[PDB]
């Protein structure tokens, strides 16, 4: 299995493609997520509670 | 040895990978969200409560229209409820009894389900005649169905114990992909939004993404200290959250292929079974084997809400695509819905 | 106060107990006589291929049964045209050459013996044992089965299962009754001994060996032996479930009647020899043979009864000196010579002398001296009267010759040379065996009792040595109840069913909830419900895997424990009655009584077996186990 030479050259193939591909800074993916947050908060029901009268379980 | 030459370079490309990623640290989440306002308290409270099933509860999973919703249970059956008016639609039973997972069709139109059968099945909801009946099985895993998920009507995606996932043709019930890589069971999936990407959580306390029509693992996620039991895709298919036995859940950014955050506190040990976010993010709901169901504010960190009503385990919850809802399953054969 | 056959639902639980105990095969079923009758009331009436079969079967067992050369000529002529040669003409004959050369050649012969068509038998089973015994599995006729045999082995004996009687007899340790038992009709001795009365003349084994002796004789339906149905007790009295002989036994005759003439003594000494072959092929000698031990019947035909002194010799052969005074033989009385069937031919001897010389042969003038009869008969033979003939006379000097390898019997082919003897040359035997000869003495139609001697007790060490005397002899069960009742409760349980179906395509709940799942097994029992009454509240359970689910009538389950609760399951006593004792994680308990052993048994057995397998099952399971 781990004695397999074709198990550990699949295994380092795959952690090429893996350590090959574009990253971004953290920095902007944070940003990215907490602008998707604003644009839409004011659709999301849980986030700030609608009355009664729209809300179907009452 | 070429074997012993194999063996360095996976080690030295895991370096590779550790550095490029530490590379991108340049900011943390938490310090990127300092400034925006607080989320305040959720008020949730019980609004239905689905009473029927005869023992613990396994999974759930709400339809399309955010109306109705099946669930699993160890008393062998799938129920389909119609959440507005707690009338079961449907009782469902199946033909083996140890079920686990759960899922509703995006179209409405069939439910899948399995578990200890190693077998995925699929129920038709309506016939021409008007009647429930086992429509496929879908066979080739060698170990339990964890989890499964619907692409559409004719394709759907399983995970299981023998540690594969895999994606199936209904109409021939052939396995035409198969996702290797796991070295422990998987547990949970979440399908990103397009569908063409999903990402798998595993006992050997990784997460993975996957790219579905091409067949390949992109990225493996890492950290957590124990199984990964349950995840989720934040709405926008860039990031995903996961569930695990180390009581704690954590943030992942695909683009920036690592951790961005982790939501615990010293005062709670039991583990995750599930998690879910609101509508626009803000929210990830975690339910806990304490009988309780976390609010977290995905951006903050801060614990924000806490949902108790269940006398056992939460098993398993849902949002609905209304943003409406919050489902909570549990051991304590209860279904309820929140908001 | 009649027999009422269970539901069929009962099929669920009966067809795993016998499958776990290797029951359920041809060869099995096939040998009981109820299984005979279901199994061929299936081939004749409900499948069309076998029906040719089971009807050869029976034609041929018809034939092994006639008594006439004249009548088999005819009826294998009859056999042959019909179930061989016919099907040969139409190419459906399912059988060896071998077995129609058999015939065909005896035939033209003009050969007719009662096991001419014996090699068709074992062929018949073949033909039978396969795809047609699955297919009688598979019907209501092996339901029917499994329902008679819940009865069967659900059997528990009380005085109150008997109308008790008059004394027919009595000795040392009790009385017979005569008597019959409600459930059928049947008529029955019922013989009846004091546990005290045993203790104190400390006869334990005597009773307990009686039983033992009985239950190696009593299959086979011998008509020479007076045999066992049951046995049970009560903290008071053994009881034993005899064949009723209620014409006395040959003692009083004898006293009654006087001595008997050789044709009359022929008659006694051919039907007792006949028991004696019996007893002595199931390898059981009797020790104690004496005309008191023979009982006439209304009829005037007797039988061998009283297995108390009786003893096996299949393995260790007896040496002991056992029996009454001038019928024990010479190796008998030697203590450490051993011996076995020889005693009983020369008992037989003194015996049949006895009933024609008044006494026996070696009490000498009225002389009531035990060493001295014991002396003569070790080294002396004795002038036999000049009256009794050649044949008689070698008969009896054959039997009582002192040497066991000079003794007729005893040289190696048993009751046969006895009945080869000139005294029996008149005698057809299979007449004999039929009882089909005129009984000298037909008995004539209708203050012996016990002081309460000793105030003695009964302990827990007693009661115990007893702990293995309840029986029932299943043969004799079986044919008890296929001659009485087994025809009008399988019409009456037909029709109490076949109403049911139909009151069931009306009041709405019919689909089968067991069917279609994993469903392991399903039944009635009862539970205690309300916690603070405790009252029995009976429902119908079903098993699966990984729970135990129940439901009252109407409405389907709403309630169930799963395998994962459930820590042990143990036997336990409420109410003198036997149940299961489930333990539960909350420190809670459960109580099951089942309605009968064979489902106390099996439902203890798969509730153990199911809660093992989903616990370790489980334990491997990350989503389902608990966590710490
Ligand atoms: C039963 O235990 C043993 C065991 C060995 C020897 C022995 O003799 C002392 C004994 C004691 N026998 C008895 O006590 C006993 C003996 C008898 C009668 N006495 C006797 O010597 N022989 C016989 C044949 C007796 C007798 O009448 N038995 C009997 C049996 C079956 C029957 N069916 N229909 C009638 C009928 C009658 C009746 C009842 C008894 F309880």
């Amino acid at each position: 299995n781990t004695a397999s030479i074709a198990q550990a050259r699949k295994l380092v193939e795959q952690l090429k493609m893996e350590a090959n591909i574009d990253r971004i800074k953290v920095s902007k993916a944070a940003a990215d997520l907490m602008a998707y947050c604003e644009a839409h908060a004011k659709e999301d029901p849980l986030l700030t509670p609608v009355p009664a009268s729209e809300n179907p379980f009452r | 040895s070429e074997l012993d030459q194999l063996r360095q370079e996976a080690e030295q490309l895991k370096n590779q990978i550790r550095d490029a990623r530490k590379a991108c640290a340049d900011a943390t989440l938490s310090q990127i969200t300092n400034n925006i306002d607080p989320v305040g308290r959720i008020q949730m409270r019980t609004r239905r409560t689905l009473r029927g099933h005869l023992a613990k509860i396994y999974a759930m999973h709400w339809g399309t229209d955010s109306r109705l919703l099946v669930s699993a249970s160890q008393d062998g059956k799938l129920i389909i409820w119609d959440s507005y008016t707690t009338n079961k639609v449907h009782a469902i039973p199946l033909r083996s009894s140890w079920v686990m997972t759960c899922a509703y069709a995006p179209s409405g139109n069939y439910v899948a389900c399995g578990g200890l059968d190693n077998i995925c099945s699929i129920y038709n909801l309506k016939t021409r005649e008007g009647n429930v009946r086992v429509s496929r099985e879908l066979a080739g895993h060698t170990g339990y169905l964890s989890c499964c998920r619907f692409l559409d009507d004719n394709q759907i995606v399983t995970s299981s114990g023998d540690t594969t996932c895999a994606l199936w043709d209904i109409e021939t019930g052939q396995q035409t992909t198969t996702f290797t890589g796991h070295t422990g069971d998987v547990m949970s999936l979440s399908l990103a939004p397009d569908t063409r990407l999903f990402v798998s959580g595993a006992c050997d306390a990784s997460a993975k993404l996957w790219d579905v029509r091409e067949g390949m693992c992109r990225q493996t996620f890492t950290g957590h200290e124990s199984d990964i039991n349950a995840i989720c895709f934040f709405p926008n298919g860039n990031a995903f959250a996961t569930g695990s036995d180390d009581a704690t859940c954590r943030l992942f950014d695909l683009r920036a292929d690592q951790e961005l955050m982790t939501y615990s506190h010293d005062n709670i040990i039991c583990g995750i079974t599930s998690v879910s976010f609101s509508k626009s993010g803000r929210l990830l709901l975690a339910g806990y084997d304490d009988f309780n169901c976390n609010v977290w504010d995905a951006l903050k960190a801060d614990r924000a809400g806490v949902l108790a009503g269940h006398d056992n385990r939460v098993s398993c919850l849902g949002v609905t695509d209304d943003g409406m809802a919050v489902a909570t399953g549990s051991w304590d054969s209860f279904l309820k819905i929140w908001n | 106060k009649k027999i009422l056959l269970p539901e069929p639902s009962i099929r669920s639980v009966m067809q795993k107990y016998l499958e776990d105990r290797g029951e359920v095969t041809f060869e099995k079923i096939f040998s009981q006589k109820l299984g005979y009758l279901l199994f061929r009331d299936f081939c004749l009436k409900h499948l069309e291929e076998a029906k040719p079969l089971v009807e050869f079967y029976e034609e041929i067992k018809k034939y092994e049964k006639l008594e006439t050369e004249e009548e088999r000529l005819v009826c294998s002529r009859e056999i042959f045209d019909t179930y061989i040669m016919k099907e040969l003409l139409a190419c459906s004959h399912p059988f060896s050459k071998s077995a129609i050369e058999h015939v065909q050649g005896h035939l033209v012969k003009k050969q007719v013996p009662p096991d001419l068509f014996q090699p068709y038998i074992e062929e018949i089973c073949q033909n039978l044992r396969g795809d047609v015994f699955q297919k009688f599995i598979e019907s209501d006729k092996f339901t029917r089965f499994c329902q008679w045999k819940n009865v069967e082995l659900n059997i528990h004996l009380t005085m109150n299962d008997f109308s008790v009687h008059r004394i027919i007899g009595r000795g040392g340790f009790g009385e017979v009754y005569g008597c019959r038992k409600a459930d059928t009709g049947k008529m029955y001795a019922m013989k009846c001994l004091d546990k005290k009365r045993i203790k104190m003349k400390q006869g334990e084994t005597l009773a307990l060996n009686e039983r033992i002796m009985l239950s190696l004789v009593s299959t086979g339906d011998c008509p020479f032996i007076v045999c066992m149905s049951y046995a049970f007790h009560t903290p008071d009295k053994l009881s034993f479930i005899l064949d009723l002989m209620n014409g006395g036994d040959l003692h009083y005759h004898l006293s009654q009647h006087g001595v008997f003439s050789e044709a009359d003594m022929r008659f006694y000494a051919a039907e007792i020899i006949l028991g004696l072959e019996h007893m002595h092929n199931r390898f059981v000698v009797y020790r104690d043979l004496k005309p008191a031990n023979i009982l006439l019947d209304e009829h005037g035909h007797v039988r061998i009864s009283d297995l108390g002194l009786a003893c096996d010799f299949s393995k260790k052969k007896p040496h002991a000196s056992v029996g009454t005074h001038g019928y024990m033989a010479p190796e008998v009385l030697q203590k450490g010579v051993a011996y076995d069937s020889s005693a009983d031919w020369f008992s037989l001897g003194c015996m049949l002398f006895k009933l024609l010389r008044g006494h026996s042969p070696f009490r000498q003038h009225k002389t009531k001296d035990k060493h001295e009869i014991d002396r003569m008969t070790l080294t002396m033979a004795v002038e036999l009267p000049d009256s009794f003939s050649p044949e008689l006379r070698s008969l009896l000097e054959g039997l009582l010759q002192r040497d066991v390898n000079r003794r007729l019997g005893c040289l190696g082919r048993g009751a046969q040379e006895v009945k080869e003897s000139p005294f029996f040359r008149s005698l057809d035997w299979q007449m004999v065996f039929l009882q089909k000869y005129p009984p000298p003495l037909i008995p004539p139609r209708g203050s012996f009792d016990e002081e309460d001697t000793k105030g003695i007790k009964l302990l827990d060490s007693d009661q115990e040595l007893y702990r293995n005397f309840p029986l029932t002899i299943s043969e004799r069960w079986q044919q008890e109840v296929a001659e009485t009742v087994f025809d009008t409760i399988n019409a009456e349980t037909d029709r109490l069913e076949a109403r049911k179906k139909t009151k069931n395509k009306q009041l709405g709940h019919e689909e089968d909830y067991a069917l279609g799942k994993d469903c392991i097994m399903h039944g009635y029992m009862s539970k205690m419900g309300n916690p603070f009454l405790t009252q029995w509240q009976r429902r119908y359970f079903y098993l699966f895997p990984n729970r135990l689910e129940w439901r009252g009538e109407g409405e389907a389950p709403q309630s169930l424990l799963t395998m994962e609760e459930i820590q042990s399951v143990e036997e336990t006593q409420i109410k003198e009655r036997k149940c299961l004792l489930l333990k539960i994680r909350g420190g809670k308990q459960f109580v099951l009584q089942c309605d009968s052993d064979p489902e106390l048994v099996q439902w203890k057995k798969e509730l153990r077996d199911a809660y093992r397998e989903a616990q370790q099952l489980v334990q491997r399971v990350p989503k389902m186990k608990n966590k710490p």
